[PDB]
RNA sequence: AACGCGACGAUACUACCCGCACGUUGUAGACGUAUAAGAAUAGGCUCCGGCCUCGUAUCCUAGCAGGCGAUUCCUCCGCCGGCCUCGAAGUGGCCGUCGGUAAUUCGCGUAUUGCAAUUUAGACACGCGCGGGAUCAAAUCCUUUGCAGACGACUUAGAUGUG
RNA sequence: GGGAUAACUGGCUUGUGGCGGCCAAGCGUAGCGACGUCGCUUUUUGGAUGCGGCUCUUCCUAUCAUACCGAAGCAGAAUUCGGUAAGCGUUGGAUUGUUCACCCACUAAUAGGGAACGUGAGCUGGACCGUCGUGAGACAGGUUAGUCCCUACUGAUGAACUCGUCGCAAUGGUAAUUCAGCUUAGUACGAGAGGAACCGCUGAUUCAGAUAAUUGGUUUUUG
RNA sequence: CUGUCCCUAUCUACUAUCUAGCGAAACCACAGCCAAGGGAACGGGCUUGGCAAAAUCAGCGGGGAAAGAA
RNA sequence: AGCGAAUGAACUUUAAAUAUGUAAGAAGCCCUUGUUACUUAACUGAACGUGGGCAUUCGAAUGUAUCGACACUAGUGGGCCAUUUUUGGUAAGCAGAACUGGCGAUGCGGGAUGAACCGAACGCGGGGUUAAGGUGCCGGAGUGGACGCUCAUCAGACACCACAAAAGGCGUUAGUACAUCUUGACAGCAGGACGGUGGCCAUGGAAGUCGGAAUCCGCUAAGGACUGUGUAACAACUCACCUGCCGAAUGUACUAGCCCUGAAAAUGGAUGGCGCUCAAGCGU
RNA sequence: CAUCGGUUCUGGCGGGGGGAUAAAGGCCCAGGGAAUGUGGCUCCUCCGGGAGUGUUAUAGCCCUGGGUGUAAUACCCUCGCCGGGACCGAGGACCGCGCUCUGCAAGGAUGCUGGCGUAAUGGUCACCAGCGACCCGUCUUGAAACACGGACCAAGGAGUCAA
């Protein structure tokens, strides 16, 4: 009836998907899955998946899905009547939740090697570890937090004044540059945004992004494999715990 | 279109207890006792598991069944109060003129004043004199700024607005004059 | 306000046709 | 409020108070004119057993319009005294005395109001009589005043005095 | 000359022009069609008017000022627009037959209306006939219409209740208004020029209720 | 100086509470408290509301007076 | 209605609704032949007569409270309102005909009140039953029964004519159409939101976001030569879109009730007054 | 007060007929189904309970034909029989229609009884109370409204006579 929200329409050049996007997805796996010899399944738990960019331009030989995991797991056939292969119904439950599938015809000594060499800081993301205290230097702080040395630092940008206080650092706008206190230093304590060993929240993960320190480590991890020539799967050594599906 | 049936459900922590009568209810527990009327809107109240009270409401409109989430949710907040508590921090923040706020309790019905003097220069003392159970404190944690804390939500947000609204200019340039007490963060104490 | 919702009306068919998609003053002068 | 109310002073008679003999006196209307918790109603009461739709309940209710007498009963009413209580427009409790009193049963009287004729019966108020106690008042006119004034009205003063 | 009509508006009136095209949910299955837009009025350089005026009561708000708000490159100051508000107040000139417009002076401002066809109360500044005509009017020719009491309000007495004193308060009316100066402070703010506000203090204007110390006026004190 | 206004002075005229006695006239259906409604720009009696207390004295600035229409 | 009948309101087999004129018996029709000054080629036609036919349902129904003729006598010559039909006009008012009904000269019940509204017309009384209209006393009779709707900062209690429309309502109910969803819908939370490319022209500077035009490709899960915030430019944030968690119905436009606004002045007053809120309002 | 007549209001009781010879419904007889799925069982970090699966089993239910059955009841229409109340009693020898015919409820109320026999009933004035109720005439008009006459009382006062 009468009283519901009025839900804006956007004036947008890009409309919903769905079922085009949806199919263009059943048909691309469709044409993958004989192309290549071995299907990898892969995860990321809680990472920021910014570099996927970066390990498809270096595995340009090789095809790497990661979208929706039902939709994957029922093209690839999660019974034994609708598979394109006898037993991708069984890498059908290790696709199971932030997971992927990578189609090579390369050999996995190679790509394991890859996976266990590759690893890269980025940035905390919520509900990781702190495995550190990050606290601003009480003065006027700069677009670091007081990692780099000031002496060759850059004052932040003025135009975070209210961004920062909404996210909580008690900040004002001395003369045109964002202090804590005093320019002087002194007058007040610092901030610190996180503590060791402590959940860290969606707060202070933005204000770690803000101030661009990263505090994680994304690394990709193989849950399990598939050859298709012989016809097998193969547990690797982290799918053995995850909640299979 | 007259539902027959409609419930919500309140979890309750370990420590405290929640003594509710015809309508009145009051929660017990480490911060101390707060008790609330909720006569004005019709529901039922039981147990159903060990430590979850369910509200329910019958042959009601979907009005009704708004006032039962309302009172839902005003339950859940005493149950937060009585176990975290409430906390309100402000900063205060001036041009040329400081502000000189001054926090004092009397014995005499026993609640706290808070004088503000020198906002704009402005010659009047303004006192507020706040609800009972809040307690205010200059902290040397950070400079001109200050923590409003207590037990009911609804009297330390209630203080903590009057502070902003007595704290407010005249006649000026909004965009120009930007002193004032002004409420920062919001959260609990523990 | 039935002028703002008869813009308005016309705006999202407008935007919704262009999204899709991918001489009296001259006599008068003279 | 000139037809709203209270407190107090003095109240000659008339009758001020008290008791009854009452009244061919009045009444927008006796006939058991019987009954105090509070508060809530999506809760409440309780002796703490339990109880709550329901006041279609409790009390009370028999005797010539209610006699006389008797076995039995200490139950229930009424009046006066003492101690206290009640103020929102003023009452109730306790004790005491005295009077009346079927909870059970019985005898003597009802008659004739003649086949019904309101079963004249209550309350407060007022009025006429007695016999007990108590007191012996004011206002207005008149003269005067000017704090007042068209006239009224008003503030004043006339009894022995600071007249 | 004959006939018809003989007053008139009365949930009327107010802020946004008309004409034509385009679009146009619909109705319909060509015709009606709102809001917008385009064209005309309409752009490449900065006097009109032909019954008026003054005093008092009450009411309205469609608010001029005052009180409180929202918005504005609103630095300060001075403001503009809008909102709630009728409690309180709301001039004098020049000119013109009169009024308005424009212009000029004090002021916080110097708003607009109703009292219901008689604009609350008070005051002030012709048509018929006849003669002669008619390309046209004229007649000292006649006739003729022109309607100290009750009640309200303001005060003052009052019988009944024994007179008197001392009180209560149903209901009814109701009241305060504006400006300026000192301090804040040459501070906030501002390049400069300029330049506030709350708290505190003191006066003045209007209105209202009293009063005769003093001062001025009055004289049948006929002193 | 004035074909201007106001005030002071003089004259002319009309201007007067109560008591004693004497003592009319005008006019007069009956009356007289208000608000809304009473189709016929009509209310004074009707509807329904406000209300509403004897008998009088003085003041008076309100109502009890008006059109007729091209 | 059809044109699987023909033809094409002007087509028809048939035929609506709606009012309306005339006729319905001895106050008769014919047929038949006598006359005529009419007429015809003619006893041939027309008129005037004869005969016959049905007196019983004698020629539909229903009422019938009698109808007709002549003579004479008194008061009357106005209209106003409304339904329907009909001609014309305006922005709206309205103007003119025809028929019928109400008022005249008419009391009574109801509409609180009343020229035009509804019921019903009349001697004096008693009893009963009703009409219209009502049943919360004023006020006679229901705080009657059934199912629902509405909360109005002067609702409504029948005005629906105006104001008033393709009107504004994040008020409330019922319904219709379309669309998405365990292939995880709407809302939310945690993330991505990338490369050519600071794409071309212009600007001192303009890198998606002061300006003009097109707006492509890859990567795909998806990302616009970019919807907003921001910088002198950047940077940064954000939207669109996408994935994880959650878990089951949503959301777009109309329609129909009730409610608010949809414009108001001036002495204090009006659903008749009180007052009324699972009504003492609205529909059945 | 009893028994009658007329009008009338109101309560109850005994039958008859009709629907689909009501539709339902009980109890039996077969046949067929399902789920808001009973009993089993299978699960589930179970105060508790859920979920699953399947067609009577340790609940049942729906549907189709059949018997009891011409069942009962509802509704409608009908034939009667009792009970309570109100108003009225017109006429005045017989005649008539009748009947349940010694008689009668059949062309209109008699019988028994009580108190009073006088202001008791009845009546007239004045007052109260409830309800109702514009000030008469003239004139105009379709009608109002306005306008005109009306201080009161007594007497006089206006369609006559003649041709």
């Amino acid at each position: 009836p009468k009283s519901k929200r009025a839900r804006v329409y956007h004036l947008i050049q890009v409309n919903k998907k769905g079922r085009e996007a949806k199919e263009r997805l059943f048909s691309n796996i469709r044409e993958t899955i004989p192309k290549y010899q071995h299907c990898f399944v892969f995860s990321v738990d809680n990472m920021r998946n910014n570099y996927l960019k970066d390990v498809r331009h270096e595995l340009n030989d090789c095809r790497i899905f990661f979208g929706k995991t039902k939709l994957m797991a029922r093209a690839l056939g999660t019974t034994p009547e609708e598979e394109q292969a006898d037993g991708l119904h069984r890498l059908t439950r290790y696709l199971t939740g932030t997971v992927g599938l990578l189609f090579t015809n390369r050999d996995p000594a190679d790509i394991e090697s890859y996976f266990s060499n590759l690893s890269q800081v980025d940035f905390a993301r919520a509900g990781t570890v702190a495995p550190r205290t990050v606290t601003v230097p009480t003065g006027i702080v700069y677009s670091t937090g007081g990692e780099v040395p000031p002496e060759h630092d850059v004052p932040v940008s003025h135009t975070l004044e209210p961004e920062l206080r909404r996210l909580g650092m008690p900040v004002r706008m001395i003369k045109g540059k964002v202090c804590l206190g005093d320019e002087k230093g002194e007058a007040s304590e610092g901030y610190t945004i996180c503590k060791e060993g402590e959940v860290l929240d969606s707060r202070q993960t933005r204000l770690l992004k803000l101030f661009s320190i990263c505090l994680s480590e994304f690394k990709v991890s193989l849950l399990g494999y598939w050859n298709s020539a012989s016809g097998e799967v193969t547990e690797l050594e982290a799918g053995k715990t995850r909640p299979k599906r | 279109m007259r539902y027959i049936h409609s419930e919500e459900t309140i979890p309750v922590p370990e420590n405290l207890k929640v003594s509710i009568k015809s309508r009145l209810v009051t929660v017990e527990g480490p911060r101390g006792k707060l008790q609330k009327d909720l006569s004005h809107i019709a529901v039922n109240f039981s147990v159903v598991k060990k430590g979850v009270i369910g509200l329910e409401i019958h042959h009601g409109s979907r009005k009704d069944v708004a006032a039962l989430r309302t009172v839902r949710t005003i339950i859940n907040n005493m149950i937060i109060g009585v176990t975290k508590g409430f906390k309100y921090k402000m900063r205060y923040v001036y041009a040329h003129f400081p502000i000189n706020v001054n926090v004092e309790k009397n014995a005499e019905t026993g609640c706290y004043e808070v004088e503000i003097r020198n906002f704009i220069g402005e010659k009047i003392v303004r006192k507020v004199v706040m609800a009972p159970g809040v307690e205010v404190e200059i902290s040397k944690a950070q400079k001109d700024e200050l923590i409003l804390s207590g037990n009911s939500l609804e009297a330390v947000s209630q203080s903590a607005a009057d502070i902003q609204q007595i704290c407010k200019v005249r006649n000026k340039d909004i965009r120009k004059f930007l002193d004032g007490i002004y409420v920062s963060e919001k959260g609990n104490i523990v | 306000r039935h002028a703002q919702k008869i813009q308005m009306r016309k705006a999202i068919k407008q935007h919704e046709e262009r999204n899709v998609k991918g001489t009296a003053k001259a006599l008068s002068s003279q």
